[PDB]
């Protein structure tokens, strides 16, 4: 299952 | 032996066409098992391997929610990156993302990954310690400082050491027979005249799994790097792989060459030769 | 930004035997950026019953795609894969060579 990487680069 | 779970993300800005595209695929070892495409009718995570279809509806709904938000976050990341590189609003740009875990034969995390490429070049990556970042250039250092202040590496380390391994173990149990399975290649050597004086010998390995294989030509027992053409391992289309290696030899000297093949499924390494 | 031109491989899923059903594969890999056009051709004409895999990429970030269609090869029918990419000035046509 994937992990959300919410914070922008 | 060693196993891995990996997610691959591509976001492409297409300012002249409208909305960016977001695509995600997930792999266990060399087996694709999920996909999401922002460009589908109603975008949803979908199964791509028979052993994942047993997951209940809450699985697909939860993961679909994550990809939709990831697509939104990536669009803003692409706008930021366009600013960092002072790039024109006119053109299309690409953000690729790649993360996951490798576990050992006992199921213990050997290594975690989390890295990004912008326009096909390394941009930033989580170091092997999962506590620090390597930035590829001055622009990536903007992201690095921002992510250091955000404690971003701790959030990802926790996923890489915890849920990542835990889902991996579950997929490996759910798809054990095949996900696990080790299928040897069927092999053979072909011969094709190029001219009156030269010929190509091609060593084939077909229908193998996993994708890891070694295919080498030896002349008189010493191997022929510099002169062997080696195509990328290619998919057969049925979840197995193919590979061939070719060498141009003087006609009359074919039999000085042997092809050496090592694959996990082979009881013993194979030495193959041209047979007229 | 970098750009990589596609490597193109055209092959069958199993070794070809005339009259026996098979799959015709066009595998494109090592290219960047990801937008690409791939058609499979039979005797010069586009095959519309063609599937492709979902876009993914290798550890060096270059993309790959498999395009495929079911077929029954014969001695006389010719097949090819036609690829267009921003790195090329016209489409590149690669013939199925029966090895
Ligand atoms: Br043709
Ligand atoms: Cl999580
Ligand atoms: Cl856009
Ligand atoms: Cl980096
Ligand atoms: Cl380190
Ligand atoms: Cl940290
Ligand atoms: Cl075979
Ligand atoms: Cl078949
Ligand atoms: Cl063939
Ligand atoms: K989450
Ligand atoms: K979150
Ligand atoms: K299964
Ligand atoms: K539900
Ligand atoms: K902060
Ligand atoms: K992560
Ligand atoms: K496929
Ligand atoms: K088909
Ligand atoms: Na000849
Ligand atoms: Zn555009
Ligand atoms: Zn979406
Ligand atoms: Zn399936
Ligand atoms: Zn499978
Ligand atoms: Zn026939
Ligand atoms: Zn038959």
């Amino acid at each position: 299952s994937p992990k959300l990487h919410f914070y922008y680069l | 032996g060693s196993h891995s779970m990996r997610y691959f993300y591509t976001s492409v800005s297409r300012p002249g066409r409208g909305e960016p595209r977001f695509i995600s695929v997930g792999y266990v070892d060399d087996t694709q098992f999920v996909r999401f495409d922002s460009d589908a009718a109603s975008p949803r995570e979908e199964p791509r391997a028979p052993w994942i279809e047993q997951e209940g509806p809450e699985y697909w709904d939860r993961n679909t929610q994550i990809y939709k938000a990831q697509a939104q976050t990536d669009r803003e990341s692409l706008r930021n990156l366009r600013g960092y590189y002072n790039q024109s609003e006119a053109g299309s740009h690409t953000l690729q993302s790649m993360y996951g875990c490798d576990v050992g034969p006992d199921g213990r995390l050997l290594r975690g990954h989390d890295q990004y490429a912008y326009d096909g070049k390394d941009y930033i990556a989580l170091n092997e310690d999962l506590r620090s970042w390597t930035a590829a250039d001055t622009a990536a250092q903007i992201t690095q400082r921002k992510w250091e202040a955000a404690r971003e590496a701790e959030q990802r380390r926790a996923y890489l050491e915890g849920e990542c391994v835990e889902w991996l173990r579950r997929y490996l149990e759910n798809g054990k027979d095949k996900l696990e399975r080790a299928d040897p290649p069927k092999t053979h050597v072909t011969h094709h005249p190029i001219s009156d004086h030269e010929a190509t010998l091609r060593c084939w390995a077909l229908g193998f799994y996993p994708a890891e294989i070694t295919l080498t030509w030896q002349r008189d027992g010493e191997d022929q790097t510099q002169d062997t053409e080696l195509v990328e391992t290619r998919p057969a289309g049925d979840r197995t792989f193919q590979k061939w290696a070719a060498v141009v030899v003087p006609s009359g000297e074919e039999q000085r060459y042997t092809c050496h093949v090592q694959h996990e499924g082979l009881p013993k390494p194979l030495t193959l030769r041209w047979e007229p | 930004m970098i750009q990589r031109t596609p490597k193109i491989q055209v092959y069958s899923r199993h070794p070809a035997e005339n009259g026996k059903s098979n799959f015709l594969n066009c595998y494109v890999s090592g290219f960047h950026p990801s937008d690409i056009e791939v058609d499979l051709l039979k005797n010069g004409e586009r095959i519309e019953k063609v599937e492709h895999s979902d876009l993914s990429f290798s550890k060096d970030w270059s993309f790959y795609l498999l395009y495929y269609t079911e077929f029954t090869p014969t001695e006389k029918d010719e097949y090819a894969c036609r690829v267009n990419h921003v790195t090329l000035s016209q489409p590149k046509i690669v013939k199925w060579d029966r090895d």
